[PDB]
RNA sequence: GAAUGCCGGCAUGAGUAACGAUAAAGAGGGUGAGAAUCCCUCUCGCCGUAAGCCCAAGGGUUCCUACGCAAUGGUCGUCAG
RNA sequence: CGAUGUCGGCUCGUCGCAUCCUGGGGCUGAAGAAGGUCCCAAGGGUUGGGCUGUUCGCCCAUUAAAGCGGCACGCGAGCUGGGUUCAGAACGUCGUGAGACAGUUCGGUCUCUAUCCGCCACGGGCGCAGGAGGCUUGAGGGGGGCUCUUCCUAGUACGAGAGGACCGGAAGGGACGCACCUCUGGUUUCCCAGCUGUCCCUCCAGGGGCAUAAGCUGGGUAGCCAUGUGCGGAAGGGAUAACCGCUGAAAGCAUCUAAGCGGGAAGCCCGCCCCAAGAUGAGGCCUCCCACGGCAGCCGGUAAGGACCCGGGAAGACCACCCGGUGGAUGGGCCGGGGGUGUAAGCGCCGCGAGGCGUUGAGCCGACCGGUCCCAAUCGUCCGAGGUCU
């Protein structure tokens, strides 16, 4: 190769497009059926333990 | 292409991969339940599932057989004495995986629980 | 022009006055019509055609109310064949006998993203002789000054496959109406399990 | 006469 | 498949041992000859006294080929080598004996001299 | 729908029961139909079967025979309507399933490594004494 | 306002390349505000004319123990030259 | 000249036409066949080798043909580095010499990271005046476009003979293209077996690690594949080129032309295959929801719907797409089958023994075709219309 290399400083208008992308999504929470905390669909409840109706672990 | 290929590779060649799944079979078999990344443990389920069907026949092939991965002749013992017999009318299904809410702080790695089932 | 949807089921070959003629099984009807496209409503001439039976448990309202005009169960797929209009209100196999000709519609096998190798048959580089890293590279892409650009339709990597493909002119082995199924020589587009359209050919 | 040969 | 810079053994009586192909005899650029079809070789071996002689460009007509040849009915038939029949302009064979055996398809090709005189067609 | 029982169905009129089982190492005489130029034929091919790459309708079956000095190999379709007769003429025990290493051995040295399968040519024997 | 000027500050490339031998990891149990990364156990792998041990040079407290984690450590750190 | 990398090759093309072939023609000192020469034609095609750094050229074997040229003598942020073109060395030659020579000879560092345009692919956003789920028209693009041999006509027409057709009709190829995996042939990193050395478990037997990121060897399913298989170029319609006419003045004759009308190319338009309504000119059809509460605008709750999350997938870099989510066969296990390996361990028997025999096509057994709720797709959440004006 020859090294190729930036011919313009990008402006801060095309990097701020450029990150138009970047945004985070906020994590998706379901409330949990047994102690009503806002916990991750499909995981064992990290605040009381619970997952399908019945106790799995200890917190 | 990947079309119609079972297996995860987990970025280990051959002989580390095989090594990974007898040290978690081993752990498992050991401890009940265990903690890993969820890709690992979905892919125990099989493994497991394996060496706790071979020993429900309990013949002596069938001992030989899952010592090849276990190694370990107390640990067969427990397999073969305590744990198999409670799953003598439970056609396959033995272990089961459920994930669990917190990645790894470093490296943030979603995590799942693999048990024994009852 | 008649047509039908199928479902590619796998190859095989059979026997036929002593000589061995590779066939691709096609899982054809029944196909019912649910819409008739007419030159007064629509400026066109087609039939919808439906094919494989749904759980009507996952068939929403605006599809529902769709089939019900037709008087129709709910199906899974739903495709048009142009410039048809079969007398009946259900499309089979048997609108084809052995001996005709047929141009067969699926999907090819998707190969992601292809190497320009793979995708468009390029030579690649040498594989000694100082090669250097380039092996399976393009080479040129271009000029220089003039024209200082790269054509339009350039031949490059990127996906290869997972796209509509006709193969033309394949004759009926056979036909089994008992059964829905269709045999025709030659190969296919697509996996099998895959949605197929067979359709009378049009090379004369 | 193998073979290519020598002669 | 034979195709330019194959060795050949010549499976008759005119003298050659070994050809090497250099022109597959088919169109304005076939890749490879299988049976039946005629190619241009130099003659690499011979023995001494013979119709042919080390250095000829002579033609001859493939024989008997080590990548097997597929037939219409589903079967395939291999050999253990690659073997040709020196021939002249008008396709008739230079020797008087051809030997081992021949592959069929010579016959439908239009080579009715050689498959009477080869052992066994198959 | 099942797939694989929609093709053994379209394979099953053309599937045949009447030829006699063997094995690689079993030396084999296969009679087959062949046209040549007008009329049809049966001609012979006897020889040491190499292999059977099975795929139950697909299943096909390699033989290996030296015939004027020269190896010829010939691959069967185990169901083709063109095999009139198999006739055994010998079993042969192999430990290998592909037998493509008997090609670099002398006739001597095939002989001393497949040797006569004399359990299956006992049961053979056994048999025909069908009455 | 320019000297490929000088000194300093801050941008762009960019959340990009990279994170330094492809000998390789897994689990359990501790500790702690916090743990893939510290301690312990079991399992696995790697060196073994070394990737083990002992001198000399050179280095100069880096040794041991306690207490710590802002920075140094290519991540983390409750650990550490 | 604060740098526009300089021959040739390779790779990738694309264009021109003064056309090498193929298609269409006129003239011929054209009997036929085969040529010559000029006109139209750039759609496609335009081989493999020996020599040489070579371009070129010569030569070998073919071919329908082996075209010529532009694109920075196309293309080194694409590769090569043989030649040329630094430093070493030598020959011939020149120079007293140091040295020198489009004279020769051997050798001689070619820079991981693409900002912008461009190109190949893939998304996100907004729009297409209600909100939605489907199915579509095709403006406009793109792909493709090659050709030979044999046979019949017919040994006819033509020709003293040798030779040898038009037109029409069959069959078989070469190269290329798309798709495919039934067959043939590969691969198949653990699917099976055999083997050596070593260390180990547990002493025998049986096994496990390492010997590569498979220790080695013999095999090998699905998948991905070509050497393998299917299929494609068309047909057909229309308008033309050169060229050939019909009728026909000007110009009582003649004239394809001035009025008018025929015929006529592999070429042009359509036809085939693929993309395609951001076609903002934002199209069409079928179906669903429905007119809600609160001060062409705002905020809320919803409808039809969709998204999130999860099980996954011959779909895939992420994204997207497609399927499924307990009213379930989506993956994992289990069972059956397929398929691979090729007769496990244990025992019994024969042999002093290495081994052998039987049990036994045994045992093991990835992906393929299915079955089975045994395990996991729990439970849910958030968006989402009330339809501007003549
Ligand atoms: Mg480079
Ligand atoms: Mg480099
Ligand atoms: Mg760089
Ligand atoms: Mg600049
Ligand atoms: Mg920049
Ligand atoms: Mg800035
Ligand atoms: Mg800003
Ligand atoms: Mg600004
Ligand atoms: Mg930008
Ligand atoms: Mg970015
Ligand atoms: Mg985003
Ligand atoms: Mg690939
Ligand atoms: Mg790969
Ligand atoms: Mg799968
Ligand atoms: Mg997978
Ligand atoms: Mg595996
Ligand atoms: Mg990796
Ligand atoms: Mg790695
Ligand atoms: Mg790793
Ligand atoms: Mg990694
Ligand atoms: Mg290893
Ligand atoms: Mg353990
Ligand atoms: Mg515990
Ligand atoms: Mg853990
Ligand atoms: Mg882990
Ligand atoms: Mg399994
Ligand atoms: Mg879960
Ligand atoms: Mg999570
Ligand atoms: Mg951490
Ligand atoms: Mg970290
Ligand atoms: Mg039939
Ligand atoms: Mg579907
Ligand atoms: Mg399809
Ligand atoms: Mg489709
Ligand atoms: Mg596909
Ligand atoms: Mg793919
Ligand atoms: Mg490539
Ligand atoms: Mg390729
Ligand atoms: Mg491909
Ligand atoms: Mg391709
Ligand atoms: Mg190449
Ligand atoms: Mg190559
Ligand atoms: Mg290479
Ligand atoms: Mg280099
Ligand atoms: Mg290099
Ligand atoms: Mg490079
Ligand atoms: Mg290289
Ligand atoms: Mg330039
Ligand atoms: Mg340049
Ligand atoms: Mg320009
Ligand atoms: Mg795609
Ligand atoms: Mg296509
Ligand atoms: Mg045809
Ligand atoms: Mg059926
Ligand atoms: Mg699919
Ligand atoms: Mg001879
Ligand atoms: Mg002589
Ligand atoms: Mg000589
Ligand atoms: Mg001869
Ligand atoms: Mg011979
Ligand atoms: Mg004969
Ligand atoms: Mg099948
Ligand atoms: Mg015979
Ligand atoms: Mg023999
Ligand atoms: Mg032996
Ligand atoms: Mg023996
Ligand atoms: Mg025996
Ligand atoms: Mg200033
Ligand atoms: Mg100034
Ligand atoms: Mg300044
Ligand atoms: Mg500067
Ligand atoms: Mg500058
Ligand atoms: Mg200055
Ligand atoms: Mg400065
Ligand atoms: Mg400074
Ligand atoms: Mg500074
Ligand atoms: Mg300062
Ligand atoms: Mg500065
Ligand atoms: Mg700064
Ligand atoms: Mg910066
Ligand atoms: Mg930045
Ligand atoms: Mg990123
Ligand atoms: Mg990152
Ligand atoms: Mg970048
Ligand atoms: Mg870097
Ligand atoms: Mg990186
Ligand atoms: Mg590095
Ligand atoms: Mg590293
Ligand atoms: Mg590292
Ligand atoms: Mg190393
Ligand atoms: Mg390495
Ligand atoms: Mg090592
Ligand atoms: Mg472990
Ligand atoms: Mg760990
Ligand atoms: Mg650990
Ligand atoms: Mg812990
Ligand atoms: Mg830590
Ligand atoms: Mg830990
Ligand atoms: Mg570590
Ligand atoms: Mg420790
Ligand atoms: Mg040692
Ligand atoms: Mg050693
Ligand atoms: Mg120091
Ligand atoms: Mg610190
Ligand atoms: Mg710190
Ligand atoms: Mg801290
Ligand atoms: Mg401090
Ligand atoms: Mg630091
Ligand atoms: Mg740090
Ligand atoms: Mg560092
Ligand atoms: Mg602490
Ligand atoms: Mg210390
Ligand atoms: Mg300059
Ligand atoms: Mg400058
Ligand atoms: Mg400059
Ligand atoms: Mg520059
Ligand atoms: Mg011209
Ligand atoms: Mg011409
Ligand atoms: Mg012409
Ligand atoms: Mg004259
Ligand atoms: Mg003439
Ligand atoms: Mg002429
Ligand atoms: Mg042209
Ligand atoms: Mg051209
Ligand atoms: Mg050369
Ligand atoms: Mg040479
Ligand atoms: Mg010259
Ligand atoms: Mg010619
Ligand atoms: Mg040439
Ligand atoms: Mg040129
Ligand atoms: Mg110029
Ligand atoms: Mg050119
Ligand atoms: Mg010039
Ligand atoms: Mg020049
Ligand atoms: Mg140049
Ligand atoms: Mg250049
Ligand atoms: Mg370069
Ligand atoms: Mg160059
Ligand atoms: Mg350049
Ligand atoms: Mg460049
Ligand atoms: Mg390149
Ligand atoms: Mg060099
Ligand atoms: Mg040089
Ligand atoms: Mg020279
Ligand atoms: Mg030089
Ligand atoms: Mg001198
Ligand atoms: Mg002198
Ligand atoms: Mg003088
Ligand atoms: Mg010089
Ligand atoms: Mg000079
Ligand atoms: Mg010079
Ligand atoms: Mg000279
Ligand atoms: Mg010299
Ligand atoms: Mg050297
Ligand atoms: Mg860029
Ligand atoms: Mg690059
Ligand atoms: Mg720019
Ligand atoms: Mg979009
Ligand atoms: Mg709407
Ligand atoms: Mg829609
Ligand atoms: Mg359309
Ligand atoms: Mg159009
Ligand atoms: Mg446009
Ligand atoms: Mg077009
Ligand atoms: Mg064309
Ligand atoms: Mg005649
Ligand atoms: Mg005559
Ligand atoms: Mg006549
Ligand atoms: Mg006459
Ligand atoms: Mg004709
Ligand atoms: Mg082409
Ligand atoms: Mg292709
Ligand atoms: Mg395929
Ligand atoms: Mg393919
Ligand atoms: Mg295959
Ligand atoms: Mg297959
Ligand atoms: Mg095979
Ligand atoms: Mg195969
Ligand atoms: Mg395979
Ligand atoms: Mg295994
Ligand atoms: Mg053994
Ligand atoms: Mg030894
Ligand atoms: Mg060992
Ligand atoms: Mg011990
Ligand atoms: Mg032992
Ligand atoms: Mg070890
Ligand atoms: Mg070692
Ligand atoms: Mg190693
Ligand atoms: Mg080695
Ligand atoms: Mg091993
Ligand atoms: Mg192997
Ligand atoms: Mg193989
Ligand atoms: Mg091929
Ligand atoms: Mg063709
Ligand atoms: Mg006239
Ligand atoms: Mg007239
Ligand atoms: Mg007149
Ligand atoms: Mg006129
Ligand atoms: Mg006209
Ligand atoms: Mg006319
Ligand atoms: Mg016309
Ligand atoms: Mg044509
Ligand atoms: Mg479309
Ligand atoms: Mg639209
Ligand atoms: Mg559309
Ligand atoms: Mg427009
Ligand atoms: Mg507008
Ligand atoms: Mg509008
Ligand atoms: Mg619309
Ligand atoms: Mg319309
Ligand atoms: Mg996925
Ligand atoms: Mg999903
Ligand atoms: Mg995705
Ligand atoms: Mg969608
Ligand atoms: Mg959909
Ligand atoms: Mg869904
Ligand atoms: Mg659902
Ligand atoms: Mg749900
Ligand atoms: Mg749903
Ligand atoms: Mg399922
Ligand atoms: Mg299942
Ligand atoms: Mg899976
Ligand atoms: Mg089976
Ligand atoms: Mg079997
Ligand atoms: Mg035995
Ligand atoms: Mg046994
Ligand atoms: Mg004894
Ligand atoms: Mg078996
Ligand atoms: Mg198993
Ligand atoms: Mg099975
Ligand atoms: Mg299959
Ligand atoms: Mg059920
Ligand atoms: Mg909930
Ligand atoms: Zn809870």
């Amino acid at each position: 190769a020859k090294h190729p290399v930036p011919k313009k400083k990008t402006s801060k208008a095309r990097r701020d497009a450029r990150r138009s992308h970047h945004a985070l999504t906020p994590p998706t929470l379901v409330p949990c059926p047994e102690c009503k905390a806002m916990k991750p669909p499909h995981t064992v409840c990290p605040e009381c333990g619970y997952y399908a109706g019945r106790k799995v672990l200890e917190v | 292409m990947r079309h119609l290929k079972s297996g995860r590779k987990l970025n280990r060649h051959s002989s580390h991969r095989l090594a990974l799944y007898r040290n978690q079979a081993k752990s498992l078999l050991t401890h009940g339940r265990i903690t890993t990344t969820v890709p690992k443990a979905k892919e125990l389920r099989g493994f497991v599932d394996h060496l706790i069907h071979l020993a429900k026949r309990g013949d002596l092939h069938a001992r030989r057989l899952v010592l090849r991965d276990l190694q370990d002749v107390k640990l067969v013992r427990k397999l073969f004495d305590e744990i198999a017999p409670r799953y003598r009318d439970r056609q396959g299904g033995y272990t089961r995986v459920l994930k669990l809410a917190e990645r790894r702080r470093g490296d943030g790695a979603p995590l799942a629980l693999v048990e024994l089932v009852e | 022009m008649k047509g039908i949807l199928g479902v590619k089921v796998g190859m095989t070959r059979i026997f036929r006055d002593d000589r061995a003629v590779p066939v691709t099984v096609i899982l054809a009807g029944p196909c019912p019509v649910v819409q008739r496209r007419t030159p007064e409503k629509d400026g066109y001439t087609a039939v919808q055609l439906g094919f494989l039976p749904q759980n009507p448990k996952r068939v929403n309202r605006p599809l529902k109310g769709h089939f019900a005009k037709a008087g129709v169960e709910p199906v899974r797929i739903l495709r048009e064949i142009r410039d048809f209009n079969p007398e009946g209100d259900t499309v089979t196999v048997e609108i084809f006998k052995p001996g005709e000709r047929v141009d067969v519609t699926g999907t090819s096998k998707g190969r992601g993203f292809a190497g320009v190798m793979k995708r468009w048959n390029f030579a690649g580089g040498p594989d000694s002789h100082g090669a250097h890293k380039i092996h399976r590279h393009p080479g040129s892409i271009g000029n220089r000054k003039t024209p200082g650009r790269v054509y339009k339709g350039k031949k490059m990597a990127g996906h290869y496959g997972a796209e509509r493909v006709t193969v033309m002119n394949l004759e009926v082995v056979d036909v089994i109406p008992e059964e829905n199924l269709l045999l025709v020589k030659g190969a296919v587009p697509g996996p099998n399990g895959g949605l197929v359209i067979v359709r009378e050919t049009k090379k004369a | 006469a193998g073979x290519p040969h020598k002669r | 498949m034979i195709q330019p810079q194959t060795y050949l053994e010549v499976a008759d009586n005119t003298g050659a041992r070994k050809i090497m192909c250099i022109r597959v005899l088919k169109g304005s650029n076939a890749k490879y000859a299988t049976v039946g079809d005629v190619i241009v070789a130099s003659v690499k071996e011979a023995i001494p006294r013979g119709a042919v002689k080390e250095g000829d460009v002579v033609k001859a007509v493939v024989v008997r080929t080590k990548k097997e040849i597929k037939r219409p009915d589903g079967s395939a038939i291999r050999f253990d080598d690659n073997a040709a029949v020196i021939i002249n302009n008008q396709l008739e064979p230079r020797g008087t004996r051809v030997f081992g055996p021949v592959a069929r398809e010579l016959r439908e090709k239009g080579f009715m001299k050689i498959v009477s005189l080869a052992p066994e067609v198959l | 729908m099942n797939r694989g029982a929609l093709i053994k169905l379209v394979e099953s009129r053309y599937v045949r029961t009447d030829l006699p089982e063997f094995r690689p190492g079993d030396t084999v005489r296969v009679s087959y139909k062949v046209k040549e130029g007008n009329r049809t034929r049966i001609q012979d091919f006897e020889g040491i079967v190499i292999r059977i790459r099975r795929n139950g309708f697909n299943t096909t079956f390699t033989v290996r025979k030296v015939s004027y000095g020269v190896g010829v190999e010939r691959i069967f379709p185990l169901h083709s309507p063109l095999i009139q007769k198999i006739d055994i003429v010998q079993r042969g025990r192999a430990r290998r399933a592909k037998l493509y290493f008997i090609r670099n051995l002398s006739d001597r040295e095939i002989r001393r490594k497949l040797r006569a399968d004399r359990k299956r040519i006992d049961q053979d024997r056994a048999a025909e004494r069908a009455a």
